[PDB]
């Protein structure tokens, strides 16, 4: 499927297990302490994934 | 006594809008004759009136 154009089509085997089956990985969150707004949020979050 | 209407956005949170008197115009019982309402005819009707 990597194949497919413009497009993220991903095949996955279920957790098989609990909730911490994608295992490894990490659920990071980007918060907005301030009233920064949706458009500097996201400034914020290019900048940290750059 | 006041009145919430409705709400409005500020620096991203939702909040309440109130309409009420500035305080000198609400301290007195005299003031109450004060107010003005609008009649079908057009004319300003005082409380004082009715």
């Amino acid at each position: 499927f990597s194949q497919i154009k413009d497009a993220m089509v991903f095949a996955f085997n279920l957790p098989a297990i609990v909730e911490l089956g994608t295992a490894t990985g990490f659920d990071f969150e980007l918060i907005d302490q301030a009233g920064l707004g949706h458009e500097k949020l996201t400034q914020a979050r290019n900048q940290l994934l750059a | 006594g006041g009145s919430y209407v409705n709400d409005f956005i500020d620096r991203g949170r939702v909040k309440k809008v109130y309409v009420m008197s500035e305080a000198k115009y609400r301290m007195l019982p005299d003031d109450i004759g004060d107010w003005y309402v609008r009649a079908a005819d057009g004319q300003m009707v005082p409380f004082s009136a009715f």
